[PDB]
This record gives structure tokens, sequence and C-alpha cells, in this order.
């Protein structure tokens, strides 16, 4: 799998497409390639403020994640849907939105299950402390 | 060109105190996870994005100063090893014909600036398929005493 | 002056292994196992693109040369 089928980017309309797919995690179901994302594509909706997942192809995780035993079905990396901070594991995300983001309610598409395999793409929680702690548990 | 001595990296203690980071590169990867593939050999870290990308590295100890780094490349694939980095306003190419390390000691403004967070641009490669491969990634830093901070 | 007085680690070192910093001179087209010490580096291979390999087990290969062009091996007098 080289190609994130069923998802085309919003920007230059493009199905299929090969690379690093963009999902934003407040701004509902709309997805960015890298070369839009990286040229700035913003909309009336969609801001280069708004936090950032971002999803890999199985040839873009054992190209990128080349020596270890980590799947597709495993992402590891999580973006603060609130802050634009990146980079966070499963726990390391819980404990920064408990400690940083405790009283924040803002509604949020949560990374996790956005970019896991087969989960909720646009899954809309206002209480993604509550995604965390409730379902999101590893 | 500035011209530092070549035992510098013997009179500076590597660091494992370093966080490594950066958008660029916590899109596709978590912190702690690119702090154990820039401190341990048989993988790498990748980045797909055209241009190069960007590594934020950040110092978690108050009482060490940053003062050099060293970066192994080249072990995966040396077409996929990035062309040129960039650091400080300084940049150096890297013509690469197999896996080496790539030293890059701070200057003493360089090291008073990269106290606590630094940023390292790495340009795209030379691979068709547009993939910056950088395998392990080494800071060195002396305390404040020794520093004169 | 201080350099000249340097010895390079060879002459104690010979064919066996201590643990020191050692370098790549990429310039003599010698990396990976093969590399040279602290003085070698300074004197031996002066302007040539060096690379600090690491510090480790290792023995400085510029002395292990048997043609005798390693100028660290004996005392230098400063010009
Ligand atoms: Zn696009
Ligand atoms: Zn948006
Ligand atoms: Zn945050
Ligand atoms: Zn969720
Ligand atoms: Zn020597
Ligand atoms: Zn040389
Ligand atoms: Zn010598």
């Amino acid at each position: 799998m080289s190609r994130h089928e069923g998802v085309s980017c919003d920007a230059c309309l493009k199905g299929n497409f090969r690379g690093r797919r963009y999902k934003c995690l407040i701004c509902y179901d709309y997805d960015l390639c890298a070369s839009c994302y990286e040229s700035g594509a913003t909309t009336t909706r969609h801001t280069t403020d708004h936090p950032m997942q971002c999803i890999l192809t199985r040839v873009d995780f054992d190209l990128y994640y080349g020596g270890e035993a980590f799947s597709v079905e495993q992402p590891q990396s999580f973006t603060c849907p609130y802050c634009g901070k990146m980079g966070y594991t499963e726990t390391s995300l819980q404990e920064h939105v408990t400690s940083e983001h405790a009283e924040t309610s803002t509604e949020v598409i949560c990374p996790i299950c956005a970019a896991l395999p087969g989960g909720d793409p646009n899954h809309v929680t206002d209480d993604f402390a509550a995604h965390l702690t409730l379902e999101h548990r590893a | 060109q500035v011209t530092f001595p070549i035992d510098f990296f013997e009179h500076n203690q590597q660091l494992t105190d370093v966080e490594f980071g950066g958008n660029d590169l916590l899109q596709v990867y978590n912190a702690q996870q690119i702090k154990h593939r820039l401190n341990s050999t048989g993988m790498y870290v990748a980045n797909t994005k055209p241009g190069g990308f960007t590594i934020e590295i950040s110092n978690n100890n108050s009482t060490m100063v940053m003062t050099g780094m060293r970066i192994q490349i080249g072990t995966q694939a040396i077409e996929r090893a990035p062309s040129y980095i960039e650091i400080f306003g300084r940049t150096m190419q890297l013509n690469l014909s197999r896996s080496r390390w790539f030293d890059f000691p701070f200057t003493r403004e360089e090291a008073l600036q990269a106290d606590k967070k630094l940023n390292l641009f790495i340009g795209a490669s030379v691979d068709p398929a547009g993939v910056t491969m950088i395998d392990a990634v080494k800071i060195y830093g002396k305390t404040k005493e020794q520093f004169g901070w | 002056d201080s350099l000249c007085n340097k010895l390079c680690t060879f002459t104690i070192t010979q064919k066996e292994f201590m643990n020191q910093h050692w370098y790549h001179c990429h310039t003599c087209k010698m990396v990976d196992g093969v590399g040279v010490c602290t003085v070698c580096a300074k004197v031996c291979h002066k302007d040539h693109e060096i690379s600090y390999a690491k510090y480790g087990s290792f023995f400085c290969d510029c002395g292990a040369k048997e043609d005798g062009s390693c100028l660290a091996l004996v005392k230098r007098t400063p010009s």
C-alpha cells in the first residue's frame, strides 16, 4: 500500500495521492497532501495554525520506521489538537492533555483513532480528555 | 571559515538529557522515538518533505550548554542521505560516498544561543523518491561553569 | 609549542587497542575502522578533512603505517 485510498486532498483535489496524508484535528473531514501542506494551502475555514495530524501509507510507514517492528495499525505520532504541539506518544499525549489543557473543552477531531486504521477519521468529542481516558487507553 | 580545534569533541561530553522533535519530524514520529533512534544504531529517521526538514533540539538540563553535534548518515541509503545541512546560519554540504559521521562544533556565540533550544535544517536528499534519511544524531556540550556562562 | 612535545598514541598503543578519541581523515581515504589519534589529526593530517569518529577502543593507524610517514612518532622541534 503506497496510496491513501479513499482520501483526497482538499486543496489540489487529488485522490489516492502518494505521500503523507494530513488530517485537520479541528477542521471537519478536510485533508491535505504533503505538497499542498508544505505550500501553506488555506481555505475560508482552515488555517495553517490548525493542529495537524500526519498519517502515512504502508510503503511510507516502512520507509519512515525502517528497522523497527511498529506497524501501520500502531500509530506513534499524535498532535495536540488544541495546542499545535506534535509528536506525542499515547501516554505522552494524554499526559499533556491532562496537565496543560485540563479545562479546555473546545471541539476537536482526536488524532489517534483518526490516524488509526479502521477507526473514525473524523470522530468529534467535546471532551478529548474523556476520549483519552475512556476509550483511548492502552 | 571558522577553524575549530580538532580535539573539540574531546573537551565535550555526550549528552543523554536531550529531546529531539520539530513539526517536520513530529508529524511522523514522537519525541521519545526520535531520541531513541538518534541515540541508537541499526535504525534511522526519515522525512519525505521536499527541500528539507527542521529538527528542534531541546536541552532539559539547565546546568549544561550545547557545544557541538555529530550526525551519522549513510548506513541505510547514501542516495536518501541529505545533500547538505544548516544551523545557526551556517550551511555545510554532505558529499557522501558511504556511511560516516559529520561533525559541527558550535562557536561561543552559537553555544550561547543554544542554551535551551536550537533548530537544525536538513536539505532534501538526491533520492528520486524525495526521502531525507539521517541515522543517528549525538549532541555534545559542557557544564555552565566549564563553559564560563 | 605544547603540541610539538606531544607524541602519537601509537608508540604506546602499538597494534593493541586502548580507549581513546579517534577521528576519520577523509582526505586520506581512511574511514570506518581506520583513523588517527588527536596528535596525528592535528599534525600528521593538518588542514585535512577530518571528522571525529568516536571515543572508544582503537589504535592509531597513522602511527601503524610501516612507511614511517607518521610525523608524530618522534618529538618535533618548533619552527
Ligand atoms: Zn494537495
Ligand atoms: Zn482546519
Ligand atoms: Zn497543547
Ligand atoms: Zn478518538
Ligand atoms: Zn597518532
Ligand atoms: Zn590525511
Ligand atoms: Zn601520525
